[PDB]
């Protein structure tokens, strides 16, 4: 019984920071692409406004 | 030949184009030649477009060659490679392009077939190995997976499904031949030479074709190379032959489409993949099928190889692929260093297609195996380290794990007979260390027929067309089964009393490793 | 009047941009290019706007092929699916275009698929029963109508056979007929379940079929295969408000339905918010689960498969669905190999329904009698394969004979499978039912022996194979005797 | 004339295996008729009985499965394939028209032992075998008893008493 | 500096073993002349100690060549080890050497970091293919070459892949050892070191380079800390020449 | 309101459409804000002001018996209190499954009533005897 005890809670934490990981992998790759975005410039958009 | 535009930037073998003043449509996946010199040409692929008229392009060959304001032209067509049977001889390059070593046109993604082209699953593919055409059993027209870490024996596994199928196809008609198409995606240019001269050493390249793209290849090329392979077995499946895929393997796949699409600013997700590399991965798998007689009932199974890390398997690629596949297979690194080699666990690997793939001789003995490993983990699980449980549950269970350990394949015959002889206790008596000779001398020897014992009328294990009678009627058949009985209680007689009697007198030094040797000679050969 | 057209500007995998030269189509609007260009009719949804003349569009098939400002008909509303009798017996994909071979459909109205929920109005609070006919089900885990079931099975464990016998039971039960949705299906499966519904006569092409079909295979796009399910629930919805009746709706993996919209987010650009799952997971979920509601005009119940990865109930996939989920089917490999079937787990199965506000009082206090026994045999079965049952009392062995006969009786044939394994199916009632457990838990009828209530279905069934064991067992006795006295 | 035959999926089967048995008994290799059945599947046309049985019928009066030699060849694995395709594949059984051709050529090849399997399976499906083909294949065996063909020589040969890999010849 | 892999006609694998005098290695990893080794490990684990061993039994009995490319390795290291080819003659300058010795350490910019296993290649192809001649191609390492353009591929614009590297890791690790191969003309018999963050094995730069060679040797903090040393562990570690007809049976 | 966790599930909806920078557990960072904007405007009002009021009984979500996540413990952390209803108890039969120990009333003792206060007192010290009396035997 304890044993089982134990193993749901390591279990329950393992996944908790198996899916925190990715999280922090995933905001880390957008956060990438964002400052990417951020460092692209906008262009001209010349045309006719008469 | 009129172009399109020209080359405005390139990030290694990403390139991206800049139509010209004559604004000309250009298809979605089409290819595109590119001028790199006089001669010299720079085979791509469109792989993107956007609105304010530029093209992003992926390199297929000659990506140093390239530079800024070459010109760029057009072919609008689909990629196609050659097609036929002329090709099963030779290594080729995903181009089509036959690799050295010391007409007809087919497309490289094309739909799979809906359910109306298809049949479901009846015939067995025999890998040669007793573990998995037991009780994981590989159909045709069933993809099924391979996992493990490294050096396991997924690409022996592979290999072994290919070697297999050298002595059968030869002998069978050119209709029911299952033939094969290894696909090395990222791997060593030595390991593919290696296959290369094995498989010409044992004559098993005249039903193997092999499609490289090695890790000095284009990411184009690596992640085009499996759709060459199907490319290759649709044409089997069109008509009516049987065809095996082998990918070696996709986690370089995706690694290259991660590459691909990251560089190209596609949206990236888990694992810096995109969302579509599921989507990317069904594109390649569904395409492997038991097709209709309406459709002359060819097939294409696969076996892609995955690597995994750790033994993790809540990864996202490998989730995916088990998610696609109608099946799967598990190596372990525990069980491969701790002397079980397939090293498979029994009770990950699933096979959806239990019994419509096995034959009637294969159906009552896959059957008891299962019967008798479920109960063999429940008591050698509870069990000590240390204590003796004499049971015919662990007894049968235990000469059964030697027997499935062996290097290469196995013939049909050989491996029905020797497992019989478990499920029904004959295989009790002999001692756990000799089980591997006992079959060395059931199958090659015939003691027997050396020592006189020949009130058998057919029943020997030297013709070798015997199991094209067991696959019909089967062994459980009143004709087959008294001879069968006779035959396996005379060579465990003779074996008992001969062998396992001088074995346990060689109480010297070298006497005991030239048997260890010899044993684990037999476990090799057989 | 005449119809829109516009022109392609972009192309990226399954995003595509369309400008107009008019007002922009809303979203969610089909729009067409013929089937010339790609080699085969290609449908796009607008999904996304990014300017006064430009229209993202989600695409559903395969846009290889496809050159740039090719003209783009706008359908005028979104995707026309089939709706009718000439619908069942068939299989269609997310546009009605039917990939069975089997000729045309003879339709006569063709619906929208993105239809609004009920409004609260046309919601019906009470909450009514399901009367499957399977009685391991309406006992511990009565189907709501107009409710959602979890369903969790891999393979070998009879779930094809489950779902076949629930739409049999709906179709001559409540006269209802019933749809399947296969989204992301192994092909595989698509033809052993295709040809299933043949060797079943659940679908008699030369007669009278129950199920629609709607297979949204892997080899599709995720476009395609998060529309499924909203087709399949137009299907649906005919089938409720116009033939006013109830009907059942299954649907393969709702974590392949929530990997497509994942991915349908990803080719969208939008940010994954958790592991990788859409940020939309609840919206669009609840967008098709709060059309599956029940009504003062009919019904449709949802049977959902799902998968939960890792083992792991935690995520928000499963988390979020089972936040909609009214009852578990849990299926179980164990009593499948002890001869159980179905292979239901009832102690671990739950339900929502179960209170006697929304049920009758006897059949709430019988079933969680049922549960009681049950859990105290599980304790004194792991009491047996310790002490042994000779340890145990007078009192609890009566029991633990009572939950053995429970567990055996819950075991029953089907009518799917009559004419594989050769034995009869039963459709038991409810009150019968209730009345049979309520007479086996007040020991009435204790005298019939275990073995009799395996493989059967009512108290009046039993007793007919109970008397042919004794017929059985008497003759031969008096074989015996006289084999014996003979000689 | 043909009763109707339906596919998997209920479709209608065609029955006119007419002129491809014709386009068997012209193959002048027996792996050209095997690549007639491909045709006749793609013509939603299968093979009947007499269709596998002419396919046999070549398999045996062939001289070789294709122009040039071919290693391991052999004329019962094909035959035994084709019968495996037969019932497990499509359910068709064999008759004593089939069983005839598999045992003339165990008798031509001269296994009297897969000859007595024939035999004991003929009896046991209930068929009556050919007493001019029984007394060969006996006049065969009894050829190779007295030739000491019965067994070969390399199962005859004594075992190494050592538990040498050498002498064992892994 | 930037050549094409050789062709699957030019290369050749030729089963032969190396000596090496080291316990662990004679029977667990038998490493095969012409072929390719990687000590895989964390830091502290000795991988350096068994580069500076392996040199002080092969190189001096190779009667060829011999390249040694430092790449993010510490500069006192490259002093020790250029003290001791000197103390053993290893390099004579009066005399005859026989050792070529690429440095391109921390202190370095990435660009040059990335860019030296490259000269080292160089150096050593033209001991292959001209000279016709066997060569030793030691590396230390080749993860310090991996982020070194990890590093870069962020200011170059390129979409970061999972854990932090750049997205054309594989490509880029690829290139390089298809270079690294033995051919018809002559035989490397590369070793290479890689370090393994925080001991780590689902890197995917290990993850890639586990395929890449011959002779995975692999160290453990576990098998370090016990006091034993070399810190092999012989479970987690297997080689390909590992045959039953390769090497004795017994 | 049933409930805050999908009100902060809608508004990271909007936030990651808006590619708004998130935080812990894909949250945007202002999700604390938004709920204090919310459960700020409950109060007891002063007899200045008409001494009214606006009770609130927000309803939150936990994760397999975890009141360690971000927005449990956010809540928390505005809230005069707690009530833990344990899934434990739940299936075990007790139902209200309110588990004493992790639930409390930072202020309702000054509005118990006395006739109220008294009986909770003693049951109070009741069950913090039963709850280690219960757990220190174990079945020994
Ligand atoms: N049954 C067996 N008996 C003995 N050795 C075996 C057996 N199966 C595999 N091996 C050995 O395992 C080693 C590696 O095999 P294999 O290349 O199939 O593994 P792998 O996992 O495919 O390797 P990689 O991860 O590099 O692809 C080979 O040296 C082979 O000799
Ligand atoms: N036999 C041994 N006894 C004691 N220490 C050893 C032994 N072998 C190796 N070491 C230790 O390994 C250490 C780390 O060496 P180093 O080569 O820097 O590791 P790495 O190559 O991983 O950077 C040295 O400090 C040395 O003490
Ligand atoms: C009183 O009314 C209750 C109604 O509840 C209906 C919804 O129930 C949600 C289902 O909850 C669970 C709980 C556990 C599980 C297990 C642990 C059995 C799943 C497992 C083994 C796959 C992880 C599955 C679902
Ligand atoms: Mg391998
Ligand atoms: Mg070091």
């Amino acid at each position: 019984g304890n044993i089982t005890g134990l193993m749901q809670l390591a279990d329950y934490t393992y996944n908790k920071t198996r899916k925190e990981l990715i999280t922090a992998e995933l905001l880390e790759i957008i956060g990438t692409m964002t400052a990417m975005h951020a460092g692209k410039k906008v262009g001209l958009k010349k045309t006719e406004f008469w | 030949k009129q172009k399109i535009g020209f080359v405005h930037g390139i990030d290694g073998t990403i390139a991206t184009i800049a139509p010209a003043a004559s604004k000309v449509t250009v298809p979605y996946n089409t290819v595109l030649e590119i001028a790199v010199s006089a001669t010299n040409i720079a085979n791509a692929l469109v792989f993107n477009l956007e609105k304010d008229g530029s093209i992003g392009v992926i390199l297929l060959d000659n990506i140093s060659e390239v530079r800024s304001g070459q010109d760029v032209y057009a072919t609008g067509s689909l990629l196609k490679i050659p097609v036929g049977f002329h090709m099963l001889g030779k290594i080729i390059n995903p181009l089509g392009k036959e690799i050295p070593t010391g007409t007809k046109l087919g497309l490289v993604e094309e739909m799979a077939p809906n359910i109306v082209s298809r049949q479901p699953v009846n015939y067995n593919l025999l890998t040669g190995y007793k573990v998995i055409d037991t009780l994981i059993p590989v159909g045709r027209g069933q993809r099924e997976l391979i996992l493990g870490d490294r050096q396991t024996g997924k690409t022996s596994i592979a290999l072994s499904t290919i070697l297999n199928q050298t002595k059968v196809n030869n002998e069978i008609l050119s209709k029911n031949n299952v033939l094969s198409v290894y696909v090395s995606i990222g791997q060593r240019c030595s390991n593919v030479a290696r296959i290369h001269r094995l498989l010409t050493e044992y004559d098993a390249m005249k039903y193997c074709t092999i499609v490289a793209a090695t890790a000095a290849d284009p990411a184009g090329l690596q992640y085009l190379a499996p759709y060459a392979g199907t490319t290759l077995g649709e044409e089997f499946r069109n008509s009516g032959r049987h065809i095996l895929l082998v990918y070696d393997d996709l986690s370089k796949q995706a690694v290259s489409y991660r590459q691909i699409s990251l560089l190209l600013r596609r949206p990236p997700g888990r694992e810096a993949y995109p969302g579509d590399v599921f989507y990317l991965h069904s594109r390649l798998l569904e395409r492997s099928a038991m097709m209709s007689p309406q459709k002359g009932s060819g097939s294409l199974t696969s076996l892609p190889i995955v690597e995994t890390l750790s033994n993790d398997v809540t990864a996202y690629i490998v989730t995916n692929v088990i998610s696609i596949t109608d099946g799967q297979i598990y190596l372990d690194a525990k069980l491969f260093t701790g002397g079980q080699r397939p090293a498979v666990n029994i009770g990950l690997s699933v096979s959806r297609v239990g019994s419509s793939a096995q034959n009637k001789a294969m159906k009552k003995v896959g059957g008891a195996l299962k019967m008798l490993m479920g109960e063999y983990r429940k008591m050698a699980g509870e069990q000590t380290s240390g204590s003796q449980n004499v049971s015919p549950v662990m007894i049968r269970g235990a000469r059964c794990l030697q027997l499935f350990n062996q290097k290469g394949p196995s013939y049909f015959m050989d491996a029905i007979v020797a497992l019989y002889a478990v499920t029904n206790g004959y295989m009790d008596d002999v001692k756990l260390q000799y089980s591997k000779f006992y079959e060395f001398l059931l199958l090659n020897k015939d003691l027997p027929v050396l020592y006189g014992q020949v009130n058998n009328k057919y029943f020997y294990m030297y013709n070798k067309n015997l199991n094209y009678f067991i696959r019909y009627f089967g062994l459980n058949h009143e004709i087959l089964e008294p001879e069968l009985k006779k035959y396996i209680e005379i060579h465990t007689n003779l074996f008992l009393d001969n062998y396992q009697s001088r074995m346990n007198e060689l109480k010297s030094d070298e006497d005991l490793v030239q048997l260890k040797n010899l044993l684990y000679a037999c476990k090799r050969t057989v | 009047d005449v119809k829109q057209v516009g022109y392609v500007q972009q192309i990226i995998g399954a995003v595509v941009d369309v400008t107009f030269t008019d007002s922009v189509p809303p979203v969610l609007t089909a729009l067409t290019v013929d089937a010339k260009e790609t080699g085969t009719l290609l449908t796009m949804e607008i999904v996304q706007h990014l300017d006064t003349k430009t229209a993202r569009c989600i695409c559903m098939s395969s846009t290889d092929m496809l050159r740039l400002r090719t003209p783009v008909v706008n359908t005028g509303s979104q995707i026309t699916v089939p709706v009718g009798e000439a619908t069942l017996g068939r299989i269609f994909n997310v546009m009605g275009d039917a990939i069975d071979q089997r000729g045309p459909v003879k339709n006569k109205v063709r619906w929208p698929i993105h239809r609004k929920a009920p409004t609260l109005a046309e919601q019906s609070g009470k909450d009514e029963v399901l009367v499957t006919g399977i009685k391991v089900i309406d006992l511990i885990l009565p189907y709501c109508k107009g409710g959602k079931i979890g369903l969790f099975g891999g393979a070998g464990v009879g779930k094809t056979v489950i779902i076949m016998e629930l739409i049999n039971n709906v179709a001559k039960g409540h006269g209802g007929y019933s749809v399947f949705a296969g989204v992301g299906e192994r092909t595989r499966e698509g033809t052993d379940l295709y040809l299933e519904m043949m060797g079943s006569k659940v679908i008699d092409l030369q007669g009278d079929s129950k199920c629609v079909l709607v297979y949204g295979q892997m080899n599709e796009p995720p476009g395609a295969r998060a529309r499924v399910a909203q087709t399949a629930l137009t299907m649906a919805e005919y089938f409720r408000d116009e033939a006013g009746q109830d009907v059942l709706l299954f649907v393969d993996n709702v974590f392949r339905f929530t990997q497509a919209n994942s991915e349908v987010s990803a080719l969208l650009g939008r940010i994954p918010a958790a592991v990788g799952y859409q940020p939309t997971l609840a919206e669009d979920l609840g967008m098709l689960q709060e059309r599956i509601t029940s009504t003062v005009k009919g019904s449709i119940t949802s049977v959902q498969a799902v998968y939960v990865p890792a083992d792991d109930i935690t995520d928000p996939a499963p988390a979020t669905t089972f936040s909609h989920l009214d009852a578990t089917t849990v299926l179980s490999r164990s009593v499948a190999e002890a001869g159980i079937y179905p292979a239901v787990e009832p102690l671990e199965c739950a339900s929502r329904i179960m209170d006697p506000d929304a049920i009758d009082v006897n059949h709430y206090n019988v079933a969680m009698d049922i549960v009681e026994m049950l859990t105290k045999y599980k304790e004194l079965q792991d009491i047996i394969a310790v002490l042994g049952i000779d340890e145990l009392s007078e009192e609890d062995k009566l029991i633990v004979d009572r939950a053995r006969k429970v567990a055996k009786f819950m075991s029953q044939p089907f009518a799917v499978a009559e004419v594989f394994t050769g034995m009869k199916g039963y459709y038991v009632q409810l009150e019968d039912c209730v009345s049979d457990f309520g007479s086996l838990l007040m020991g009435q009828c204790d005298n019939i022996p275990e073995m009799a209530f395996y493989m059967v279905g009512g108290l009046d069934s039993v007793k007919e194979k109970a008397a042919k064991m004794a017929a059985e067992a008497a003759a031969m006795r008096e074989r015996a005797r006289k084999a014996a006295e003979a000689k | 004339a043909g009763g109707k035959r339906y596919d998997l999926f209920g479709y209608e089967v065609s029955v006119a295996t007419g002129p491809f048995i014709e386009e068997i008994k012209k193959a002048q290799f027996y792996d050209d008729a095997g690549e007639v059945i491909v045709k006749m599947n793609l013509a939603n046309t299968p093979p009947d009985l007499q269709t596998y049985n002419a396919v046999l019928e070549r398999i045996l009066n062939c001289k070789s499965k294709r122009s040039q030699p071919v290693k391991g060849e052999n004329k019962f694995a094909a035959m035994m394939d084709i019968l495996e395709e037969m019932d497990a594949r499509s359910g068709i059984k064999p008759n004593a028209e089939s069983w005839g051709y598999v045992l003339k050529e165990l008798v031509q090849a001269g296994d009297f032992r897969l000859g007595w399997v024939c035999i004991a399976g003929m009896k046991s499906l209930g068929i009556t075998p050919d007493q001019a083909l029984v007394d060969a294949n006996e006049a065969n065996a009894a050829k190779a008893k007295a030739a000491g063909t019965d067994f070969p020589a390399y199962l005859k040969k004594a075992a190494p008493e050592s538990f040498d890999t050498k002498a064992w010849g892994i």
